[PDB]
Formats: structure tokens, C-alpha cells, sequence
DNA sequence: TCTAAGAACTCTGATGTCAGTAGATTACACT
DNA sequence: GTGTAATCTACTGACATCAGAGTTCTTAGA
């Protein structure tokens, strides 16, 4: 808590809180202080990314140290093994440069674990250990990446286990599982982005069905993996020919459809409007003169994303940020069209202005 | 015994062709020795196998010739079985075109056993021929092939393609030779050395029993200080486990010694590691405290038997001694010692002196020196050939744990009412195993789970094949004949399903839940 | 009782 | 109630004093 | 009470002079003897439930040690699991140099009051954390009229030991051998729930028994399958099991501190930590090797989830008593789940016992278990002993062997003896009835390693050695018999041995 | 003229079990 | 969004138990 309320404050100080958690989990044997002891470590690491510090900090002893403790994996705790992979592929996150060889190992080493747990026979699935290997893979892929350019197999090996985590294949009564699967999605959609032109309905299907469930961060997570996969797929033809119109039909329908109508959170419905902002860059090519009407169609829409009709509290704090992040993309290649939409911007100027001490 | 087999096949063209209800009498005989080979190549047992093969459209002998000793081969010679033998039977061997004679294969088998029994030891021998009798012959050599089965000791077993409650002339002719020829060897038993096809392998079905001894134990029975009499025991029911452990190996070397296992060991000082040979003694556990003894002082206090004893304490009725409390590993047969004719009359008196009186004994036992001495019931019985007296640990003070289960006479809250009893009533005669067949007032036994060989181990030996023949495949389901034995089936389901209908009804059946498998992310 | 094939 | 259970160690039976044979 | 609650039991003695340093005869002594009591419950406490508490408090001492409500009581011990520290406390103030010992700490025969110090063990018991089953109060006193002169005083205890009750803390009492009397109903007939020499409770204990407590649980919970859909839920309980010499913990010499065995796999040529998936299983048959992964060398031996599936029916004449396999358990209902089913199960209990019959099952104890084959054969209780159940009613599962279990047997045939020498022998026999019970005996072995481990741990002078009473008193065996083993040796076989 | 293969028993270590405890997930719900 | 339920799923102490490994004895034995 108090290196939450501080943050990065005043770093000079900060190596002796290592040293207490790798000292902690070292000599204590009960895993109630192991994971206070993790816990701060990935607090730690995480909030001095940018530091002075991170050399001082020894991070390659870090791996050295707890990658070992792989060689006993079957000794270990469920909930202390979740805890080492969050750990260990946070590594890769915060100071590449010094796993540059060893996190190839540990591809090998998440991979042939998470295989093990999801594909075995003879046991149901330990979630605590598959969910710390989804979230350690997580930050592992933001450096070392497995984009499908290079490295297919185990590109596509990565994306179809994001679906075995990700499908309600059948219901589970506690969701850490797909929880960690959506996180895992959204940072790294860049990575898989064939396959989600591959399985291009069941993966928007299953994302807009998790989006449905009440519980709470399970429901955020569900939702910004929406973004990041229609991010991804605008990319995937910013760059490509007309073969994708039927794709691109799906999506200005169907998002479209619920933005247009929906009795639903700010989450799913803000989402659809970031979506609608995206394919600009990839209509444009088709042509021009859609362009135009999608920011018509934007601004033509923000009287009703103003429109909750008394919807206190909630809808301001995401709803009109959403109408500018959507709208730049419509115009940042193109020179052709006058603009009403420049002296309206007066509506969003100062409504948007206006509701900064609101939030 | 070290024994001799020798497998003598008839391959003929004739035995390709059949009564269209059943395989050919070709792949029939093909079958029952494959259902045999699998037997001893699992089986730890010395025996030494060969084949040979008649009706070969080439030869192969030691003893070759232009009409006799011709279309055989001496394709496998004698010695213990392998995976290769099974893999040749069951996929490589062919009908000729051509015919042959057993009474030609059965000289040539015969002269081979002949000398492979002298450079290699046996105790028991056989020959084994297998055929649809399309052999044509003459009746040679047969009164001193009968006298040299005796001067050689080797026993003959015929196999044939039907019953001996649409066969040929030919088929009946053979047949009536065959028991001659069996007559002649064995008289009234002969005819049980012949087997059909159909018979052995509706009896061929399963892997052997596990053959193991109980070995041999002298002591000294002893009812009073002066009074003992020699006693010899053996185990006679122990819960079995398999003679080879699993290995362990390397996943890619295949090779059963790359791994070491270090027993390491840590204070939790930081990883100081300690020496076993020096700084690590055994304790106990005293209450809220640990107390060191040393491994070395245990042996000075602890309690050493004066003798690896066998006496009695007492005698008491069988109504001192209740079903429920026995409490063994294992059952003792305990006998008069081999050649002693005194402890013979001796033991014989005591056991029909317990007999008649209801009375049971009360033994300290003991098995050797150091192990722990031991208490209980030397529980009499008898059979027309032997006196049984086995004998059975009993519990002491505190192996025994009594507790007040809420006793259920008190049904004024869990009520067996009158249209319940009156469908019970049914169920528990409708779905008798024992059926009343008989007038010995022994009834049918129609379900004799002691001797059903254990599903564990025909599981087993079924997964040790399948991944033999067939060396990087996935495992097959339960092999269905497996579950037909296990289950106890054929008529009593019949008659169960209308007195279980009324169960049904007349009782309630709330909720329980269920849990999941592979199924929870399996295909389909 | 039994031998040969049925040992 | 009390007739069967030990005062040392309550509501479990009480154990009562080893025996032996003797005629 | 419910399955986790501790026993939990404090002792409180009259550190008065006038008991305490006092005596009639010489041979023992009041506080001598409570002491005594302390220690040797404690030490039963100690091998049997390591689980369940003791306190140890003295009052109307004279120097003190109380939260609250302090004056003249001293807590000696507050609640603690047992060992032997405590036990080493208590042997301090224990003989003749011991009542002199008490005294130069915490001193002799000052004034008390009882509503006080059932006060101090009340706050004792509320202060511990744990789960009570049974919470319990033990007086050593003698001090017959508790000094009630005061009945306004007195009125305090009466109206706080009320409070006690109401509070279900219970409270029991032993009475010392005051000299010329003690009598109840003066004081204490209302602390409790005609005349007494000492109690005749008092040497239960000193019985000093030795066993492990475990209170009834169940092994595992199944499902009947009568068939393929008609299911109870039964339990499968443990009445008789084989007890052990209590696993040995390794520790380090020079500290005695506690080490761990933490084990690993080390490939023989290189630093590989190999871990569980890097290695395999395997077997040797017919000169080539077997390969299944450690998934499928306990993928074989499934068959079923666990239940008990129901076989049909026999006589219970057929289940020979020669051929049994493993100790018996037993069976009975549990409306944990599938509620009513008891309704179903008692009707089966009732019904088999006119059928003189067994129902046969085949049995699973767990996933990846093969089946066994077990008679179900029905029980009915013997309460005529003033409804001591010897006996509770349900089923035993009986198990039966399979073809393998049955071990072959070597030849042999005789019928010999005369009926002369079956005659002498009934004779013999019938001069050695006597009768079993179940709990007669107690295991030379598991005994005497309490002896030694008591000696070592308490650091006694002597390992009790208390012999054993599995030996034949062969003395008796030779007089209650008699000269008649002459028998044998004359009528029976020749003079060569 | 004796050297291993076959027993036998105890002991140690892991896996699964039950009862009970309590945390975090996650549903429900605000006009 | 924010806040309060209700309730699933974990972990631990403890108890049984199969397997696996250490240890003494018979037969077959140069």
C-alpha cells in the first residue's frame, strides 16, 4: 500500500525493499509470507521500470535465482508457483537487455508447461499455475517477439492456447483463467494477427459474450481486449487489398448495431465508438467519399452518446473522450473535404473542458 | 520344472476353407497360438518354445527327404519366447499351396526334441499339433512312436477344427485315428490331451494367473512348556502385487541409469547442507516437543523377542471371536512337518480335538528374530483330504476403535414403512446370485469371484502388448471381454429391472453433484 | 491338472 | 452419560485394564 | 460435540496449609497428591492428544500471578498444548524437599474466595483462540465448607458457579481424605451436577493409559449404485486399524534443530535438474524395453469413479471364513448427500437379516483405484449391556480374494489319529478354557516404546520396563494342566525325542 | 569343494482423503 | 461506476495407504 500511495516519489532509497523481499522469501518457508514477499517485488520492479536504479538492482541474478526454483516446480506451492511466472516474465518486461539469451529457455519453459496443464489426461487443470503462466506470458512478449513474420509454430502454438483459455468451452465457477487470457490478448493481438483474420467470428463472438458477465474486473479485462483485436485487425488492412470488404462489412455492421442502441456499461459501448475511430485507414482505400460520412456519422452520433437519459454518475467519466480518440484518423492522410465539424468543435471543446474536474 | 513346447502347425491350402459360421480352421489355429505366445511372453516362467510348420510349400529339417520328412519347416527352433516370435505368428505366416502329414511333422518335432534335451536342462515336455486333417498317410511308425513317446516322456496335445459332444468323411476318419492314437498312449484319459479350436478359444481368453509360492517355514507348535510338536506354515492368502517395478528413464536416451536421485538436505539457515554420516540423528515427537534419540540407542532400549517363537496362551469358543475384528496382510496354513509321523498323529489329535468343541486357540506368533511378536486366532476347519487349521493376526487394546454410531432401531425420524418392506421383500430374492439348482443343498455358485483372475494385472499385461506390437501408438479402451467377466450380468438382469422399477418410486432419490475431467477441454 | 498350452 | 466414558479422555470409552489369560 | 473441538482441562489446587503440608497417617499427602494427579493426567494427555489442553493454577497462595482479580491465586500454567517443560514444572514441587520447595515462591495458607477464582479460570479459558468440545474445571480441594462463614460471601461462588454453568463451562470435583470427614451435602451439593472416605473416582487417573484418541471420522464418502441410476451415499468407517510407532521426525546434531530431506533427480553425466515432465517409465520384457509417460503408469490401473456398485445376492453360508483379505470397515448412512436414503438403507439392513443374507459389491475408494469384490454382510447391535454398544448396526464390508491372491500349497495326505488320541486331547483342551476378549491384549513393542521414550524425554532415573503379557505365564501352563503332555509322549509317539 | 535368486519383514515418502477456515471472486444492485 | 452482499475454492492438519527401497534367509549352488 505505501508504495502504491508514494510511487516513484524518491528512488535513491528504494534497493533495501529487494532485499528485504528476496531475504523474506528466502528464509521464511511459510507460502502466506512468500507471497507478500513476491507481491511487492512485482509492485517493486514494476513502478521503477524507468529508474536510476534497475542496473543496482542485480536483475540478472533475479532470473538466475528463481528460474532454479523450476528445477523442484513439483515441490513449490500452487499459489507460490503463480507468483514465480508473474516474476519471471515480468523480467523480460522491465530490462530486456540482460535476458536477451535466456528468454528464449523460457519460451521453451512457459510453452511446455502450459501444454502439460492444459492438454494433460490425467489430472483436471491446476488454474492458479496455468493463470501465472498466462500472466507471466504477458509481459514476456512485449520485448522477444513472437510475431508470426518469424518463429509460425510458436506464434500460432501461443494463439491457439489463447483460445483454449479464452472460449467458455465449458462455464467455470471462478474465471482467474480467462481473466488472465484476456489480458494476455490485448497487449499482444500484434503478435497473432493471421489467426484473428482465421477465427475472425468466434474471437469477436466469445469477446462480446464476456463483456455480458457481472463480475467486475473480469468485465474490464473482457472489454479492452475488444479495442486491442480491432486495433490490430485496422492494421491488418491499412496495408492490404479489397479481398477483406467482407470482413470489414462484419464489423462496421455489427459494433455499429449496439453502439447505435445498447442498454449497456460505458465499457462495451466506448469500445465500439474506439472501433468505429480505427478503420478509417483501411476504408479510405475502398473510398474516399465513406470517410467523410463515418466522421458525419461520429459527431452525428455524440448526441446520443450525450443522451443516456439520467444516467448519473457513470457516463461522462468514459463516454466523450471516446468521440475525440475516433476522429483523427478520418482526415490525418486525406486533403479533400470543408468543415461545419470545425466551429462544432466548439461543442466538444468546451463540453470536454468543461467536465475535467468532473472525473 | 523347466519345460519343453513345441508348436506343430499344419499350413496346408485345405484348412483355408470352412463351414462359412466360423474363421478358417487356418486363422482359428493361427489365433489360438497367438492367445497362447502372449501367455509365456509375459510369463517369467523357464520354458523353451519351437515352432515348426507342415504343408510348407518348401522344407526346411534336419532330416530331410523326398516324400516323408517333406513340406515341413523347423521354422522356430527350441527356446524361451520373444516379442519377434509373436510379430512372425501373428502377421508373417502363409498357407501353402501344397499339403502335408502330422504323423510326417510329429517325427521330425518329435527327433528335434530329441536332441535339444540333451546340450539344455527340462524336467516336463509336449508336442502340440494343430490341423484340419486333410493330411493324407499311411499308419506307420505308430507302436513305436507311442513306446518312444513314453521312452522320450514327452506328452502330445491335438488341436482340431470341431466339436466331441457339415465336417467331412475325411474330418470323422482323421478323428477316430486320433483317438486310437490316444487310446494307445493314454487310454481313458487320451482323449483329454485333444482340444477344439472353438473350446480353446473360448478358454485362451486372458493372460495367466501370477504363479508365486509361499515358501517354506520350520518351527516348533507348542501348547505347554515341556509339550512342543514341528510345525511348518505357509501364506495361503496374500493380497498380490507385480514381481517388476516400474524403471525410470531418460526421455530422449532410453537408458535406465542417466539419472541419479540425490537425497539432499537443507538447514534452514540459509541452504547449509548437511552429511547424513555424521551430523543428522534421528527423533521422535513428545506433545508440544521434539526429544533426540539416537538411531544407535534405540536398539539398546527397544523390545527384542527372546526367540523366534510359535506357543499358544489358550483355547476360548467362536463366540469369543467375531467376524468383523480380524485384522491380517496375510493367512497362515500351518502343518505338520514334512516326514514327521509323530507330529502327524500329533496335530491330527489336536485339530479333531477342536472340531467338535466350538473352542478356537490363542497364539503368540513370531516370524523371525528382531520382527514383532504377534497375537491371535488359530481358527480349525476341515476338508476330506487335510485338517485345516489356519491362523489370523488379532487386534491389540489400541489397534481397535469403538464409537457410538447413532443406532438406527430408534426410526421414528427415518421411517421403513410398510409398502417399502414389502418392496424389498423382492429385490433382495429377485436378484439372487445362488440359484437352487441342486439337491447337494450346495447352490449354482453362478458368479465364483475367487477364481476371476485379477482385472489389475490382465489390465496390465493387455497395455505391456498393445505398446509392444505397436510401439508408438496411443493406448487402447478396456478390452471389452474384461468388463463381461467383471460385470455378474446374464440372467439376474433379467429378472432385477421390474422389483428395481418399484425401488424407484417408493423411495425418495435427492440430488448429488458431479465433477469433470479431460472432458472439461476435450473435442466434440 | 492342466499343462502344455494350458500351464 | 457418564457409566462408559473416561474421565482422562472424555466421550471416547474407557479403556479398561489389559486382561491377559488367567482361568 | 462437532469433530474439531479440543478437550480442554484446568487444574486447581487448595494451596492451604491446613491440607497442604498436612497428613493422618504419614504414607502420603494431600498436595502430594493432587500434584501427582497433575502430572500423571498429563502425561497420559501428553502420548494420547498432543491436541487437547491443560492449565495448571494455584489459589490462596500467598505471592501472585493473575490478569484480574488477583489476590492470593497464582496460574502455575496458563492453556497450552502439553509437553514436557510443563511437566518438568510440576515434578519441582512434587515429596518432602518439595512442600518446602512451593514455599520459599509462593507461599502457605493464606485466605481465598472461591467466586474469585472461578472468575480467574474463566478469563483463563476466554482468552485461548481454539474450539472447546468439552471444557472442564477439576477442584483439589478438601476444604469441605469452602469458608462460606460469611454466607455472603458464599452467595458469590453459588450465584459465579451458576454463571460457569449457564456459560457451559462444566466444573468437577475430587475430595482428598480430609481427617474424621467430608460430606457434599454441607457445601458443594449445588457446585457439582451419603459420606465418602476418598473418591472412588480418583484412581482412574492414575490408570496412566497409553494409546492414540482418534475420534470418529470417516474414511471417504461413496455412492450405492444399485444399478445404473438408483444411488445412497454411505460412509465407510475405520473400526479396527493397525497402529504404528509415530513417524520419526530427522533432525541436525548440534543444534537439535529440525532438517529438511529436500530431494532432487541429477542427470548421471550433466547439471540437468531434471524436472518431473523430462523422464518417463519403463519396464524390461523379452529383451526390449516398455516407454509410457507418467500421465499413463497410472492411466493403467483405472476402471471406474468412485462407488459401490451392487452384484446380486448369496447365502452367507458360501462366504468361507478361511480366505480373508484385508481388516474389515464398516458401512453406514450418511444424509450429507442424497437426502432420505437412510429410509431406503434401513429397510436393506432390516430385510437381509430374515434372508440370512449377503448383498456382494464391487468397490472403489477412489479414483484411479481397480475394483475390489466385497460382501456386504448386515449388523445388529448388542445394547443389553445397559446400552454399552458393543456392537453398532449397519454392514461390514468383508473383502473376498481373487485367483492370484490364493497361493498354491504343497502336497500332503493323512487321516491318523484314534479316537483315544483325539480323547486324551479334549481332556487338555478343556482343563485350558478361559475366555478372550477383543481388548485382553496390548502390543509388547508400541508399550514399551512410550516406556523409553518417557524415560528420554521427562529425563527419568530408569526406563519403566513393564513386561508384557503376550508371553504364557508357563508356570501356571504347567500346574492348571497339569503333568498331561505325558499323553503325547506315551500313547501317542516312540521315546526317541 | 559354496554364490545369487528368489523369498520374507519393516520402514519411508507420496498421493489422496476429510473437516474446517477464510480469503478473493464475483456476482447484485443502485432510479 | 461503487459498494455489499453471497459462495466457491482454495490450504492445512491429520489419517490411510500403496508403492519403493533397505535388509536377513532359503534354495541352487565351482
Amino acid at each position: 500500500i505505501f508504495l502504491e500511495k508514494m510511487g516513484q516519489k524518491i528512488a535513491p532509497y528504494s534497493v533495501e525493499i529487494k532485499n528485504t523481499c528476496t531475504s523474506v522469501y528466502t528464509k521464511d518457508r511459510a507460502a502466506k509470507c512468500k507471497i507478500p514477499a513476491l507481491d511487492l517485488l512485482i509492485k517493486l520492479l514494476q513502478t521503477f521500470r524507468s529508474s536510476r536504479l534497475m542496473d543496482e538492482f542485480k536483475i540478472g541474478e533475479l532470473f538466475s535465482k528463481f528460474y532454479g526454483e523450476l528445477a523442484l516446480k513439483k515441490k513449490i506451492p500452487d499459489t507460490v508457483l503463480e507468483k514465480v511466472y508473474e516474476l519471471l516474465g515480468l523480467l523480460g518486461e522491465v530490462h530486456p537487455s540482460e535476458m536477451i539469451n535466456n528468454a528464449e529457455n523460457l519460451f521453451r519453459a512457459f510453452l511446455g508447461e502450459l501444454k502439460t496443464q492444459m492438454t494433460s489426461a490425467v489430472r483436471e487443470p491446476k488454474l492458479p499455475v496455468l493463470a501465472g503462466c498466462l500472466k507471466g506470458l504477458s509481459s514476456l512478449l512485449c520485448n522477444f517477439t513472437k510475431s508470426m513474420e518469424e518463429d509460425p509454430q510458436t506464434s500460432r502454438e501461443i494463439f491457439n492456447f489463447v483460445l483454449k483459455a479464452i472460449r467458455p468451452q465449458i462455464d467455470l465457477k471462478r474465471y482467474a483463467v480467462p481473466s488472465a487470457g484476456l489480458r494476455l490478448f490485448a497487449l499482444h493481438a500484434s503478435q497473432f494477427s493471421t489467426c484473428l483474420l482465421d477465427n475472425y467470428v468466434s474471437l469477436f463472438e466469445v469477446l462480446l459474450k464476456w463483456c455480458a458477465h457481472t463480475n467486475v474486473e473480469l468485465k474490464k479485462a473482457a472489454l479492452s481486449a475488444l479495442e486491442s483485436f480491432l486495433k490490430q485487425v485496422s492494421n491488418m488492412v491499412a496495408k492490404n487489398a479489397e479481398m477483406h470488404k467482407n470482413k470489414l462489412q462484419y464489423f462496421m455492421e455489427q459494433f455499429y448495431g449496439i453502439i447505435r442502441n445498447v442498454d449497456s456499461n460505458n465499457k462495451e459501448l466506448s469500445i465500439a465508438i474506439r472501433g468505429y475511430g480505427l478503420f478509417a485507414g483501411p476504408c479510405k482505400v475502398i473510398n474516399a467519399k465513406d470517410v467523410d460520412f463515418m466522421y458525419v456519422e461520429l459527431i452525428q452520433r455524440c448526441k446520443q452518446m450525450f443522451l443516456t437519459q439520467t444516467d448519473t454518475g457513470d457516463d461522462r467519466v468514459y463516454q466523450m473522450p471516446s468521440f475525440l480518440q475516433s476522429v483523427a484518423s478520418v482526415l490525418l492522410y486525406l486533403d479533400t473535404v470543408p468543415e461545419v465539424y470545425t466551429p462544432v468543435l466548439e461543442h466538444l471543446v468546451v463540453m470536454q473542458i468543461d467536465s475535467f474536474p468532473q472525473y | 520344472n523347466k519345460a519343453a513346447v513345441v508348436l506343430c502347425m499344419d499350413v496346408g491350402f485345405t484348412m483355408s476353407n470352412s463351414i462359412p459360421g466360423i474363421e478358417s480352421p487356418f486363422e482359428q489355429a493361427k489365433k489360438v497360438i497367438t492367445m497362447f505366445v502372449q501367455r509365456q511372453v509375459f510369463a517369467e516362467n523357464k520354458d523353451e518354445i519351437a515352432l515348426v510348420l507342415f504343408g510348407t510349400d518348401g522344407t526346411d529339417n534336419p532330416l530331410s527327404g523326398g516324400d516323408q520328412y517333406q513340406n515341413i519347416t523347423v521354422h522356430r527352433h527350441l527356446m524361451l519366447p520373444d516379442f519377434d516370435l509373436l510379430e512372425d505368428i501373428e502377421s508373417k505366416i502363409q498357407p501353402g499351396s501344397q499339403q502335408a502329414d502330422f504323423l510326417d511333422a510329429l517325427i521330425v518335432s518329435m527327433d528335434v526334441i530329441q536332441h535339444e534335451t540333451i546340450g539344455k536342462k527340462f524336467e516336463k515336455r509336449h508336442i502340440e499339433i494343430f490341423t484340419d486333417l486333410s493330411s493324407r498317410f499311411s499308419k506307420s511308425q505308430l507302436d513305436i512312436i507311442i513306446h518312444s513317446l513314453k521312452k522320450c516322456d514327452i506328452s502330445l496335445q491335438f488341436f482340431l477344427p470341431f466339436s466331441l459332444g457339415g465336417i467331412t468323411e475325411q474330418q470323422k476318419e482323421g478323428l477316430e485315428i486320433v483317438k486310437m492314437v490316444m487310446i494307445s498312449l493314454e487310454g481313458e484319459d487320451g482323449l483329454d490331451e485333444i482340444y477344439s479350436f472353438s473350446e480353446s478359444l473360448r478358454k485362451l481368453c486372458v493372460f495367466k494367473k501370477i504363479e508365486r509360492h509361499s515358501i517354506h517355514w520350520p518351527c516348533r507348535l507348542t501348547i505347554g512348556s515341556n509339550l512342543s510338536i514341528r510345525i511348518a506354515a505357509y501364506k495361503s492368502i496374500l493380497q498380490e502385487r507385480v514381481k517388476k517395478t516400474w524403471t525410470v528413464v531418460d526421455a530422449k536416451t532410453l537408458k535406465k541409469e542417466d539419472i541419479q536421485k540425490e537425497t539432499v538436505y537443507c538447514l534452514n539457515d540459509d541452504d547449509e547442507t548437511e552429511v547424513l554420516k555424521e551430523d543428522i540423528i534421528q527423533g521422535f515427537r513428545y506433545g508440544s516437543d521434539i526429544v533426540p534419540f539416537s538411531k544407535v540407542d534405540e536398539e539398546q532400549m527397544k523390545y527384542k523377542s527372546e526367540g523366534k517363537c510359535f506357543s499358544v496362551l489358550g483355547f476360548c469358543k467362536s463366540s469369543q471371536v467375531q467376524r468383523r475384528f480380524f485384522m491380517g496382510n496375510q493367512v497362515l496354513k500351518v502343518f505338520a512337518a514334512r516326514d514327521d509321523e509323530a507330529a502327524a498323529v500329533a496335530l491330527s489329535s489336536l485339530i479333531h480335538a477342536l472340531d467338535d468343541l466350538d473352542m478356537v486357540a490363542i497364539v503368540r506368533y513370531a516370524y523371525d528374530k528382531r520382527a514383532n511378536p504377534q497375537v491371535g486366532v488359530a481358527f480349525p476347519h476341515i476338508k476330506h483330504n487335510y485338517e485345516c487349521l489356519v491362523y489370523v493376526q488379532l487386534p491389540f487394546m489400541e489397534d481397535l476403535r469403538q464409537y457410538m454410531f447413532s443406532s438406527l432401531k430408534n426410526s421414528k425420524k427415518y421411517a421403513p414403512t410398510e409398502a417399502q418392506l414389502n418392496a424389498v421383500d423382492a429385490l433382495i430374492d429377485s436378484m439372487s446370485l445362488a440359484k437352487k439348482d441342486e439337491k447337494t443343498d450346495t447352490l449354482e455358485d453362478l458368479f465364483p469371484t475367487t477364481k476371476i483372475p485379477n482385472p489389475r494385472f490382465q489390465r496390465l499385461f493387455q497395455c505391456l502388448l498393445h505398446r509392444a506390437l505397436h510401439p508408438r501408438e496411443p493406448l487402447p479402451p478396456i478390452q471389452q471381454h474384461i468388463w463381461n467377466m467383471l460385470n455378474p450380468p446374464a440372467e439376474v438382469t433379467t429378472k432385477s429391472q421390474i422389483p428395481l422399477s418399484k425401488i424407484k418410486t417408493l423411495f425418495p432419490l435427492i440430488e448429488a453433484k458431479k465433477k469433470d475431467q479431460v472432458t472439461a477441454q476435450e473435442i466434440f | 491338472k492342466p499343462r502344455g498350452l494350458f500351464s | 452419560r457418564c457409566p462408559g466414558e473416561s474421565l482422562i479422555n472424555p466421550g471416547f470409552k474407557s479403556k479398561k485394564p489389559a486382561g491377559g489369560v488367567d482361568f | 460435540y462437532k469433530y474439531s473441538g479440543r478437550d480442554s482441562l484446568i487444574f486447581l489446587v487448595d494451596a492451604s496449609k491446613a491440607m497442604f503440608e498436612s497428613q493422618s497417617e504419614d504414607e502420603l499427602t494431600p498436595f502430594d497428591m493432587s500434584i501427582q494427579c497433575i502430572q500423571s493426567v498429563y502425561i497420559s494427555k501428553i502420548i494420547s492428544s498432543d491436541r487437547d489442553l491443560l492449565a495448571v493454577v494455584f489459589y490462596g497462595t500467598e505471592k501472585d500471578k493473575n490478569s484480574v482479580n488477583f489476590k492470593n491465586i497464582y496460574v502455575l500454567q496458563e492453556l497450552d498444548n502439553p509437553g514436557a517443560k510443563r511437566i518438568l514444572e510440576l515434578d519441582q514441587f512434587k515429596g518432602q524437599q518439595g512442600q518446602k520447595r512451593f514455599q520459599d515462591m509462593m507461599g502457605h495458607g493464606s485466605d481465598y474466595s472461591l467466586s474469585e477464582v472461578l472468575w480467574v479460570c474463566a478469563n483463563l479459558f476466554s482468552d485461548v483462540q481454539f474450539k472447546m468440545s468439552h471444557k472442564r474445571i477439576m477442584l483439589f480441594t478438601n476444604e469441605d465448607n469452602p469458608h462460606g462463614n460469611d454466607s455472603a460471601k458464599a452467595s458469590r461462588a453459588r450465584t459465579k458457579a451458576g454463571d460457569l454453568r449457564d456459560t457451559g463451562i462444566f466444573l468437577d470435583l475430587m475430595h482428598l481424605k480430609k481427617p474424621g470427614g467430608f460430606d457434599i451435602s454441607l457445601f458443594y451439593r449445588d457446585i457439582i451436577s451419603v459420606h465418602f472416605e476418598e473418591s472412588s473416582k480418583l484412581e482412574d487417573l492414575l490408570r496412566k493409559v497409553r494409546a492414540k484418541e482418534t475420534r470418529k471420522r470417516a474414511l471417504s464418502r461413496l455412492k450405492l449404485k444399485l444399478n445404473k441410476d438408483i444411488v445412497i451415499s454411505v460412509g465407510i468407517y475405520n473400526l479396527v486399524q493397525k497402529a504404528l510407532k509415530p513417524p520419526p521426525i530427522k533432525l541436525y546434531r548440534e543444534t537439535n534443530e529440525p532438517v529438511k530431506t529436500k530431494t532432487r533427480t541429477f542427470n548421471t553425466s550433466t547439471g540437468g535438474l531434471l524436472l518431473p515432465s523430462d523422464t518417463k517409465r519403463s519396464q524390461i520384457y523379452g529383451s526390449r524395453q516398455i516407454i509410457l509417460e507418467k500421465e499413463e503408469t497410472e492411466e493403467l490401473k483405472r476402471f471406474d469413479d468412485p462407488g459401490l456398485m451392487l452384484m446380486g445376492f448369496k447365502p452367507l453360508v458360501l462366504l468361507k471364513k478361511h480366505h480373508y483379505l484385508r481388516p474389515s470397515l464398516f458401512v453406514y448412512p450418511e444424509e450429507s448427500l442424497v437426502i432420505g436414503s437412510s429410509t431406503l438403507f434401513s429397510a436393506l439392513l432390516i430385510k437381509c437379516l430374515e434372508k440370512e443374507v449377503a448383498a456382494l459389491c464391487r468397490y472403489t475408494p477412489r479414483r484411479n483405484i481397480p475394483p475390489y469384490f466385497v460382501a456386504l454382510v448386515p449388523q445388529e447391535e448388542e445394547l443389553d449391556d445397559q446400552k454399552i454398544q458393543v456392537t453398532p448396526p449397519g454392514f461390514q464390508l468383508v473383502f473376498l480374494p481373487f485367483a492370484d491372491d490364493k497361493r498354491k500349497m504343497p502336497f500332503t495326505e493323512k487321516i491318523m489319529a484314534t479316537p483315544e488320541q483325539v480323547g486324551k486331547m479334549k481332556a487338555i483342551v478343556e482343563k485350558l478354557r478361559f475366555t478372550y476378549r477383543s481388548d485382553s491384549f496390548e502390543n509388547p513393542v508400541l508399550q514399551q516404546h512410550f516406556r523409553n521414550l518417557e524415560a528420554l524425554a521427562l529425563d527419568l532415573m530408569e526406563p519403566e520396563q513393564a513386561v508384557d503379557l503376550t508371553l504364557p505365564k508357563v508356570e501356571a501352563m504347567n500346574k492348571r494342566l497339569g503333568s498331561l503332555v505325558d499323553e503325547f509322549k506315551e500313547l501317542v509317539y516312540p521315546p526317541d525325542y
